[PDB]
């Protein structure tokens, strides 16, 4: 129970980008350190990704 | 005869939309590092 202040348009979102929910599901078991960081950065104004 | 076309969404995106019996001709720009710069007025043909 928390949210923010914008959606993905009206930021620039030009593709599905990556949020903490899908982040979380993606990794199942190790500690929440290792799930998403800047070794595992995609960019979203991609269009190719 | 049992031809069939299969589309690309990453080489190309959303495809334009254009209408029956209507007189069209294509707009295309000229870029340069990333920057629109001018409207392209020379002469062009397309093709299948
Ligand atoms: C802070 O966070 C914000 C987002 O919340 C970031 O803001 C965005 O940063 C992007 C990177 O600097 C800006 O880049 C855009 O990328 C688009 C890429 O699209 C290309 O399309 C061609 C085909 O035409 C492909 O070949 C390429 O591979 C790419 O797919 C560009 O289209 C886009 O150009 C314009 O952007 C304006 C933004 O107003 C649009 O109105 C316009 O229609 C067109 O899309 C641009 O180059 C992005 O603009 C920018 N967004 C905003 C809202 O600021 C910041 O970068 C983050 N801060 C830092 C320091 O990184
Ligand atoms: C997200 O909510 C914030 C409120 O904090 C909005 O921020 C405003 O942005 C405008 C645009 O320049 C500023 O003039 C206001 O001063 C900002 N308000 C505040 C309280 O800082 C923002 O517009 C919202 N974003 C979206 C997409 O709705």
């Amino acid at each position: 129970d928390y949210t923010f202040n914008s959606t993905m348009e009206q930021n620039g979102c030009i593709n599905e980008a990556q949020t903490w929910d899908s982040m979380i599901e993606e990794n199942p078991d190790i500690p929440l350190d290792d799930v998403w960081g800047p070794q595992n950065y995609r960019p979203c104004f991609s269009y190719a990704i | 005869d049992d031809l069939i076309v299969f589309y690309e969404y990453k080489d190309l995106g959303c495809p334009r939309l254009v209408y029956y019996d209507k007189p069209w001709k294509p707009v295309v720009e000229l870029w340069k590092n990333g920057i629109v710069e001018e409207i392209m007025n020379a002469e062009y043909v397309i093709s299948e």
